[PDB]
């Protein structure tokens, strides 16, 4: 709550699948945020 | 329940903050 | 130069649509994001 949680390395088309997660799930929204980083740091 | 807060440094890259408090 | 904005309130599909807007039209970046802050300024 509160972290900064970059993911400009996600693709738009991905990224969106994610956001559209948040808003379906925002009790995992963290966790989701924390998942999609992954591909984030890999692209990284 | 918490939410993403979604910023963007204006140049190239935007991101993600989460918010509750 | 570039300021980081916070745009919480825009809509899932509108972040879809405004980040899809940045990779396609990266040289627009700049227009695509001025919209994002009067979006998330019009639904605050």
């Amino acid at each position: 709550g509160g972290e900064i949680v970059y993911l400009p390395n996600l693709n738009p088309d991905q990224l969106c699948a994610f956001i559209h997660s948040i808003h379906d799930d925002p009790s995992q929204s963290a966790n989701l945020l924390a998942e999609a980083k992954k591909l984030n740091d890999a692209q990284a | 329940q918490r939410l993403a807060n979604f910023l963007v440094h204006s140049s190239n890259n935007f991101g993600a903050i989460l918010s509750s408090t």
